């Protein structure tokens, strides 16, 4: 509960409905309920999960940036108070995802694709916490992000082809982590570059997801150089 | 304007 | 509470922040808190209120239409169950707005602009209830919408010029009520037509809001004829 | 496609 009385397959079905309706908070609640059934997620089901929370957090991060912008320029208490509200809500979502990753998902993920997928998610949600962090725990949040991403990189390099969309998206986001969280534009640039080049050389074995992501890498390289 | 993530 | 401890001016300020951040549910909660201070709203503050809830209900109605579409085409229980969830949430918002109109706003609204504004809102939120109604109370919901709109029309005709954006928007929505709720396309057409023509003839006394709305009237007339 | 309201 709130989702404990609903059938696993009914949760997945409603999550797909919620997606069609752009009800991403419902989507995420339904998928969270699915994970809580204790069984491992399929490919499709992990995709649904990540898209649900990615959207929820994406709206919260977009709003946080607007309020932080307004706050810095105003530098009464109202702007800071409301930014704090959004921030705390955003943190609560990231804690929820990280809690789902730590309790069910990473533990039981035996195959390469699933493990890397969940470790990328773990990196991303610590990265989102790092975007707002200014306390003593900032440093520990950054190294949790790096640590998850690094383990995901190591597995993906041993077990997956260079053109795997999960490998490519991992590198894309890890490279963003280097650039704007860890203040290492050079490492961000080398990682994007090398990922894009190894991927070009393996296209001969595929595709839409992968070319989409390779374009995202090309975009960042163009932005950063 | 904004770098891509996925 | 939840907003009872916050200053009236801090609520209005945060509502404007929430708008900038596209946090329309926060926006609506803040404005609801403002109304609950017991003082009458200014022009700007009524605008903020209507925009907050108009957006919240607009997302819920858009989602309801996607689920209703899917449901009719599928004609298990999941589609109907989830449509029901969204529906009940949508009804709860419409009841909240109608409750605010009935408790504070219409009662104390002495001037023409404020009274018509609140009566239009009352018509709209009964109209949104009528879009989803299929029970015994359907008929009573439709005549609550008509009754509010009619009183708003009568005042606006006595007290406001034909080009007043509130008069124009009232007629635009009342005309939509005729067309798709009351099954009276002819009345919807005559009301849009006459409103547009009286308005053209008074432009000589103004403007962006009004020409915007006149365009919306032209759009519906073009759609319906 | 969809009629306007405001
Ligand atoms: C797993 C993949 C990709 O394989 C995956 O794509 C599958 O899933 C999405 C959405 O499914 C709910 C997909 O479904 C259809 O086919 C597509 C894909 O196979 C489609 C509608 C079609 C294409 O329009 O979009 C995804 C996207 C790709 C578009 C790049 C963006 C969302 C995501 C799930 C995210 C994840 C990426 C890299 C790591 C990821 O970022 C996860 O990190 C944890
Ligand atoms: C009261 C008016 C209009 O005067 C009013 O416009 C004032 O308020 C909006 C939004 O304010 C929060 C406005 O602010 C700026 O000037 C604009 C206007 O003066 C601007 C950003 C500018 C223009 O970009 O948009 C409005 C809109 C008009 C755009 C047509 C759409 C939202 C609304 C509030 C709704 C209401 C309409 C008719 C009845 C209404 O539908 C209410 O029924 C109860
Ligand atoms: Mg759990
Ligand atoms: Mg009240």
């Amino acid at each position: 509960g709130a989702m404990g009385s609903m059938e696993r397959a009914s949760l997945i079905q409603k999550a797909k409905l919620a997606e069609q309706a752009e009800r991403y908070e419902d989507m995420a609640a339904f998928m969270k309920g699915a994970v809580e059934k204790g069984e491992e997620l399929s490919v499709e089901e992990r995709n649904l999960l990540s898209v649900a929370y990615k959207n929820v957090v994406g709206g919260q991060r977009a709003a946080w940036r607007v309020l932080s912008s307004i706050e810095q320029k105003s530098n009464g208490p109202e702007v800071r108070e409301y930014r704090e509200k959004v921030e705390t809500e955003l943190q609560g979502v990231c804690d929820t995802v990280l809690g789902l990753l730590d309790s069910h998902l990473i533990k039981e993920a035996g195959d390469a694709e699933s493990r890397v997928f969940y470790l990328k998610m773990k990196g991303d949600y610590y990265r989102y916490l790092a975007e707002v962090a200014t306390g003593d725990d900032k440093k520990r949040i950054i190294d949790s992000a790096r640590s998850a991403y690094q383990e995901a990189m190591d597995i993906s390099k041993k077990e997956m082809p260079p053109t795997h969309p999960i490998r490519l998206g991992l590198a894309l986001n890890f490279s963003v982590f280097h650039y704007e969280i860890a203040n290492s534009p050079e490492e961000a640039i080398s990682l994007a570059k090398t990922t894009f080049d190894e991927a070009m050389a393996d296209l001969h074995t595929l595709y839409k997801d992968s070319t989409l992501i390779m374009q995202l890498l090309r975009d960042n390289l163009t932005l950063w150089t | 304007k904004r770098r891509k993530s996925v």
